[PDB]
């Protein structure tokens, strides 16, 4: 009762939000249902009780990202009532969702197109889908479609689309989706869809990078968390598997008992996953206790990729040549992982990860400041020194040292300006 | 409002404007009260130790968990807006939950629970199944 | 706003009065004269005609003080406001005889809600309304029975009576899930569910549709129910909703012939129409 209760407040009430923000409201929504004992299993996984194996994997293979948002996003995409509107300043949305519809033949058609009305009628009829993007000029056309308001007192289900009607195919299924990283849309569009956001932010930088920092260093960690959400039902899928295999075997062979050791091997591979489960489940006391100690280990190299990404988006304000995507740093962080000259030979992980994040720095500052002119190097060498004085832990912050550097001699004050000694001046003192 | 009445001052002389407020607490209980009806909720077994109500004035009564259920489905509904007050008061780019969004919650709830008790029933009525032909087989052995 | 100052070339051959509002002396003296004439179908509440004006004059010149423009730019507070309470309690009045003074204030308070407090914005405003309305009607009626207010929920109909009487909350509820039954049988099988707000903005439509010249202006957030509300209220009187099918390529002469179309059925064949538009439905200032 209580885990659907928050698994539907997060898919039909989130998905605009970024992933800091859906995981605010999501303990938040948590920690209420649980102070009014309203019983819901906790260490929820929202991505495999909304989803299963075969979903997620046929996502991966058309061209989903693995980042835990691109799930959910997906997620909200797969079930749904208001017909998504999607919100990703890239195209890996766009191009997975005409990947997930190849075979119901979906129709690609923008807003601005003269021909929307007729792409539209006949992709209704047909009953294929019908992606339209740039929703900034959103075509008033829609609100029937988006409303749902097709009358079925008539014989047939016929949808008032305009002056004229038209029968609604029940598989006709539209999309909407923006070019626009964040733009402000009229609430009466926003009641009528559902906001799924691929918008990439600071938590999901930090994500992704603690991602492919886990996956790259101690593998270990990253397919003992896969077994750990395996844990939620895709193992039991498979243990339901070898019970209908079972199953079956048992009325093909039907109780033969002169060779009986095509009936026992399967047996004694059913005996040996279930005690393989029992320890996998009786563990989960152990793991997530130093799975936590290791995601926490490769935190500070997370929030330092994400500061210093967002600080070479920034970089705009500086100049208007320094234009930089969320791949080129992509590009800098794979560098800095799969093919470090400096990891070929260290293996101990805490030295490992002192080299990652050192060359990650140095790496980012070369590639960066390649195409800055020589009076800003100073300024990303020593922005980048700052993201590492917070990175660190063996010394303060500095904050108030920094505010006084940067904007604490503009404090007006007119008492004890003149100088004392003869060896000073006005602006000196 | 400011530039429709500019546009056409017959706005304010022949209409009168009826203002409709954001559903109240009471109204979002009670939709949420009704449309969870269909829904099986019924607990017999629940304990309440502590007080944390949204609606504050009708069976504020232990509960039978379906109270729970609304109750919580309405605090889902003002802890999402308290959420866009904050990122609006800490920044700027909110969007205004409206109560359809409420009406597209309870029909999620509705689908996902059924599905996830429906799953549920069909692979215990299947456990059953396997558990009769793993005693029939027992008897095959015996004879 | 929206008032762009005349040049003083045209300004100087046009002599400009000023007409302002009436004062408080003015006003009593304006709508003493139209509640005596009122009365008139009451013979036993001429003696109340003076505090019914008075308390009147009071709550308009007071709600007039404070919840002024600053705040939202629809409080528009002006003798009009007065002339329309009038003519509510005048038609409140009309079939209706031997009314205690208990009931006539009780149609006081209920139009004085209905012109003062549905157009505030915040629940701290609607609550000021009534708070203070409770108090002007206990100085000027300091010798009357709860009867004046009894539960907060002043509700006036006409539906289950053939008078306007007012109505209980409950018996309206029944009476609008029946009405409803029916509806859903017609058209929108969707389920409304009837909280107190529903039933109030039901009957307000419905006041607004007994008149005339009815023409409302619904504001509140998408999905509240106000398009709903308004087809479900204008079949329950029998009105005819039309609506405005609005698309990019939807141009003025599309609304120029749709408008033409809507007074065909007003005028000729004498079709009663609820024509209904929302802002996504207006693409230009024509
Ligand atoms: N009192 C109510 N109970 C249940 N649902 C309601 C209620 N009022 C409105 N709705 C829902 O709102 C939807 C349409 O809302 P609408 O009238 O378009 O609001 P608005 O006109 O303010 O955008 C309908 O599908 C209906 O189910």
């Amino acid at each position: 009762a209580g885990d659907c209760l928050l698994s539907a407040a997060f898919i039909a009430y989130a998905g605009y939000f970024d992933q800091q923000m859906r995981q605010n409201l999501f303990t938040t929504w948590s920690h209420h249902l649980q102070q009014a004992n309203i019983q819901f299993r906790t260490d929820i996984a929202r991505t495999e009780y909304l989803s299963n194996a075969d979903e997620r994997l046929r996502w991966q293979a058309s061209s989903l990202p693995a980042d835990d948002l691109c799930t959910e996003n997906a997620i909200m995409l797969k079930r749904f009532n208001r017909y998504p509107l999607i919100i990703d300043p890239s195209g890996q949305a766009t191009e997975f969702i005409m990947n997930e519809y190849k075979d119901r033949k979906i129709t690609r058609t923008s807003f601005l197109d003269d021909a929307f009305r007729k792409n539209l009628e006949s992709a209704l009829r047909f009953g294929n889908p019908l992606l339209v993007q740039d929703v900034e000029s959103y075509d008033p056309v829609l609100n029937p479609v988006l409303n749902r308001e097709v009358r079925r007192t008539g014989g047939r289900v016929l949808i008032t689309l305009g002056d004229q009607d038209i029968d609604l195919s029940p598989s006709f299924v539209i999309f909407l989706s923006t070019r626009d990283p964040t733009v402000e849309f009229p609430p009466d569009l926003c009641s009528r869809v559902t906001f799924v956001n691929f918008t990439v932010t600071r938590s999901s930088l930090q994500s992704q990078c603690l991602n492919e920092v886990l996956k790259a260093e101690r593998p270990d960690v990253d397919e003992k968390r896969s077994d750990l959400l395996k844990l939620q039902g895709e193992f039991q899928l498979r243990l339901r598997q070898l019970e209908k295999s079972l199953l079956q075997a048992l009325n093909e062979v039907k109780g033969r008992i002169l060779d009986d050791d095509t009936i026992i091997t399967t047996l004694e591979n059913l005996k040996r996953e279930a005690a393989e489960v029992t320890r996998k489940v009786e563990e989960t006391d152990i793991v997530m206790q130093e799975v936590e100690t290791v995601s926490q280990q490769y935190l500070p190299l997370s929030t330092a990729c994400s500061s210093i990404y967002f600080t070479m988006e920034s970089l705009k304000q500086i100049h208007f040549l320094y234009q930089y995507s969320l791949q080129f740093f992509l590009d800098i962080y794979h560098n800095v992982l799969y093919e470090n000259p400096n990891l070929k030979g260290v293996t101990d992980h805490t030295q490992r990860l002192s080299i990652i994040t050192k060359d990650l720095f140095q790496v980012a500052f070369n590639r960066v400041a390649r195409g800055m002119l020589h009076q800003d190097h100073i300024t990303f060498a020593m922005l980048l020194a700052r993201i590492k004085l917070k990175g660190t832990v063996g010394e303060p912050t500095y904050d108030a040292e920094f505010q006084h550097f940067l904007r604490g001699n503009e404090i007006v004050l007119s008492a004890g300006s003149t100088p004392r000694i003869q060896g000073l001046t006005v602006e000196q003192a | 409002l400011k530039d429709r009445a500019a546009t056409s001052p017959a706005l304010f002389n022949r209409c009168v404007l009826n203002w409709f407020g954001d559903w109240s607490t009471e109204a979002l209980y009670q939709v949420g009260k009704e449309f969870t009806s269909k829904m099986d909720l019924e607990k017999p077994n629940y304990i309440v130790p502590d007080y944390m109500p949204v609606v504050y004035d009708k069976l504020p009564q232990p509960p039978s968990h379906r109270e729970a259920i609304v109750n919580s489905c309405v605090f889902v509904h003002q802890t999402l807006h308290q959420a866009n007050a904050r990122l609006a008061k800490r920044g700027g780019r909110t969007m205004a939950i409206t109560p359809r969004h409420y009406l597209d919650f309870i029909n999620h709830y509705a689908n996902l629970f059924h599905e996830k008790r429906s799953e549920l029933e069909e692979q215990q009525m299947h456990l059953n199944v396997g558990l009769r032909k793993i005693k029939e087989t027992v008897d095959q052995v015996e004879e | 706003p929206g008032r762009k100052p005349l040049s003083h070339r045209f300004l100087r051959h046009v002599p400009v009065v000023y007409v302002d509002y009436p004062g408080p002396a003015s006003l009593t003296q304006i709508y003493g004269t139209f509640n005596r004439a009122m009365l008139r179908l009451i013979p036993s509440l001429r003696t109340y005609a003076e505090p019914l004006t008075a308390a009147m004059v009071e709550f308009y010149t007071m709600s007039q003080e404070r919840f002024t423009q600053d705040t939202q730019p629809h409080y528009i507070y002006s003798p009009r406001e007065m002339t329309r309470w009038v003519r509510g309690i005048f038609e409140a009045l009309r079939p209706l005889e031997t009314l205690p003074v208990e009931g006539l204030i009780r149609i006081w308070a209920h139009e004085a809600l209905r012109l003062f407090q549905d157009r505030l914005v915040e629940d701290e405003e609607r609550r000021w309304t009534d708070e203070n309305i409770d108090t002007v009607a206990l100085k000027h009626f300091p010798n009357i029975d709860r009867e004046k207010a009894m539960s907060r929920p002043i509700l006036y109909s006409n539906w289950l009576s053939k008078d306007y009487i007012p109505v209980d909350q409950e018996e309206l509820r029944d009476y609008v899930k029946a009405r409803l039954k029916v509806f859903y049988e017609e058209e929108l099988d969707v389920p409304l569910v009837l909280f107190n707000e529903v039933l109030d903005h039901v009957l307000r439509i419905d006041r607004i549709f007994r008149q005339p010249q009815g023409h409302l202006l619904l504001i509140g957030v998408s999905g509240a129910g106000k398009t709903t509300l308004s087809r479900f209220v204008a079949w329950m009187n029998g009105l005819s909703v039309y609506q405005i099918k609005v698309h990019r390529k939807y141009t003025g002469e599309d609304f120029d012939e749709d408008l033409r179309t809507v007074l065909r059925r007003s005028g000729c064949k004498n079709e009663k129409i609820a024509f209904i538009m929302d802002e996504s439905n207006v693409l230009d200032s024509g």
